[PDB]
RNA sequence: GGGUGAAAUCCUAUAAUCCCGGGGGGACCGCCAGUGGCGAAGGCGCCCGGCUGGAACGGGUCCGACGGUGAGGGCCGAAGGCCAGGGGAGCGAACCGGAUUAGAUACCCGGGUAGUCCUGGCUGUAAAGGAUGCGGGCUAGGUGUCGGGCGAGCUUCGAGCUCGCCCGGUGCCGUAGGGAAGCCGUUAAGCCCGCCGCCUGGGGAGUACGGCCGCAAGGCUGAAACUUAAAGGAAUUGGCG
């Protein structure tokens, strides 16, 4: 109808430390609607690589300064059809679920994951799962929040979990599944 | 002939080590169910692991 | 009850998880109605 | 730039089908038909032709609107419900790139519980 | 929109189904998962910390027959139901409507009370089933697999991988032998030495009368007058769905 006839498109930004980039359009009437919705793209389309295309990231908005809507880090999450594929019949999976805080103050929630080359018994499971913890909160400390996160998405802590653990046992494919922030820093 | 079955014999030995940092010459056994140290220095001599320890000296015989 | 495997075999009669349920009706009627 | 896509949810179900065509975030929609809309009567709701009929009529509407491509979400009842998608879903991917849309990525996002809630029926089904 | 073999009752213009940003609320723990593990049976599956019970292996340790079975007594016992306090999302005996039908008090569809969940008690029942009570000795082999130990060989030196042997659990094919056969066969339904519980043609009948328990619903014990020639089991040839 013709009140369609009254909107107006706008840039979204990727945050600033994955370089600001646009990452699609979107219509609204007055800027403060578009104050809090979330857009979902993938890794390969920032610095874009064929291998992580099954990374995805979330982005939220928080600022309209005309015609450009800043966007703020939210999660990540690896897609359902591939870790779909690495848990088959005979290779023991290993879950952790923690809760972190970085220096600024950014509190989190991370989720790794490692899978064991056949099954193990579950006393040599619950060993991972401490290696697994006791290199993450070690790595949570002089790390910020915008070098966690940078970190966390490429693979550079789950290639180490791959080599503290294979030491109990060989595996094959560790890595990091799912975080998402619960706060930021009560000041500035 | 003579199966096990009928007089059952040990596995397990009577050995004759010899201490490293004492030079002392002890008799010891291959299963331990404690942690065997020496008579005069304290250095242990054999370990308590499930089985068999696993001997921390050099060995004179068999006995 | 004491009840016997040997008719819950349903060839020659009815089901006896349902002649149980109309025993026990009877047994209440010769209760109440004096049964004292 | 100039450049505007979109994202295009495919509900199916044994029991009819809806296509959606909103924005990059989904908080704005486009155009919305579902398999009721086209047919006339209750039974072939759900069959692939509808969905063929449904996923046209959408892309006519959003094309002219701005959009030029769409990336793809098909999607079940799951949650309590089946968790395989029906009959129409892949007919109206296959006829919504005919009417002149590109297509990016494509999944399925269907819901799947953890060990959730009960289903309907009761210790013996539906005994049809 | 929903639902069906096809429909209808129902929800929707006070803006539903569908998509997005948030606030609250109860129940359950998927894939990995395995004739795999643990327990006396009923049963037990997200992760981290605390207290606790039992079993297997290794053992020139200690005690010194302290054992088996067990009438009468005692504790444990799914689901459902009961008495008091809380809670209530999904599902739903009773109940209220839409259909199908010669009827339809039913199957099918849209709703729904008790219940299912938590704290304190009572009840003591199942195809509670391996339809196979428990301890000891002996009587060919072959082959998977879980736990411990031992001996070799590799190794990206890992709480790792492969092969052989001894002990204890869990499966299969199978000699002698047993059985009416189906089939069991060192985890016996084989040959021996023990102890306790039950059975005596089919119905009447798990009934009547008496007693003891339970708040009730109910549990446990339990005959006879009479009536009948078969009732049951394991396998063959056909006819049929
Ligand atoms: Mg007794
Ligand atoms: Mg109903
Ligand atoms: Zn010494």
């Amino acid at each position: 109808k013709d009140k369609w006839k009254l909107k107006q498109w706008y840039v979204i930004y990727a945050p600033d430390f994955f370089g600001g980039v646009e990452v699609g359009l979107t219509p609204a009437d007055d800027p403060e609607k578009v104050l809090n919705r979330v857009v979902e793209v993938t890794l390969k389309d920032i610095t874009g690589d064929f291998l992580k295309g099954h990374v995805k990231l979330y982005f939220q908005v928080y600022d309209v300064k005309g015609q450009n809507a800043y966007t703020k880090f939210k999660g990540m999450k690896l897609a359902r059809s591939y870790i779909r594929s690495l848990v088959r019949r005979r290779t023991t999976r290993i879950d952790g679920i923690f809760n972190i805080t970085t220096k600024d103050g950014y509190k989190l929630r991370v989720m790794a994951m490692v899978i064991a080359a056949r099954r193990i018994q579950t006393s040599q499971e619950r060993a991972i799962r401490k290696i697994m913890q006791e290199i993450i909160y070690k790595k949570a400390e002089e790390l910020n929040f915008k070098d966690f996160v940078l970190e966390a998405v490429n693979g550079k802590i789950a290639a180490e979990i791959a080599k503290e653990a294979k030491k109990i046992y060989p595996l094959k494919k560790a890595e990091i599944r799912k975080i998402k922030v619960l706060g930021e820093p009560e000041v500035a | 002939a003579l199966p096990r079955n009928v007089i059952p014999m040990p596995r397990s030995r009577f050995l004759r080590v010899k201490c490293i940092d004492c030079g002392n010459e002890q008799i010891v056994f291959s299963h331990p169910a404690t942690r065997v140290r020496c008579n005069v220095c304290g250095a242990t001599l054999v370990e308590p692991t499930g089985g068999k320890g696993i001997i921390r000296a050099k060995i004179l015989e068999v006995l | 009850m004491k009840r016997r495997p040997r008719k819950w075999k349903k060839k020659g009669r009815m089901r006896w998880k349902w002649i149980k349920k109309r025993i026990r009706r009877l047994k209440r009627q010769r209760k109440k109605e004096r049964g004292l | 730039k100039k450049e505007k896509w979109g994202i295009a949810h495919i509900y199916s179900s044994y029991n009819n089908t809806i296509i959606h065509i909103t924005d990059i975030t989904g908080a704005e929609t486009i155009s919305r038909w579902s398999g009721g809309m086209v047919v006339k009567a209750d039974r072939d709701e759900p069959s692939p032709y509808a969905a063929m009929l449904a996923a046209r009529r959408a892309a006519e509407e959003a094309l002219e609107k701005g959009i030029v491509g769409v990336h793809i979400r098909v999607r079940a009842p799951g949650g309590s419900k089946s968790k395989t998608p029906g009959p129409g879903a892949q007919a109206a991917i296959r006829a919504l790139a005919r009417a002149g849309l590109k297509i990016g990525r494509v999944e399925d996002v269907t819901p799947i519980p953890h060990d959730g809630t009960r289903p309907k029926g009761g210790r013996r089904g539906r005994r049809v």
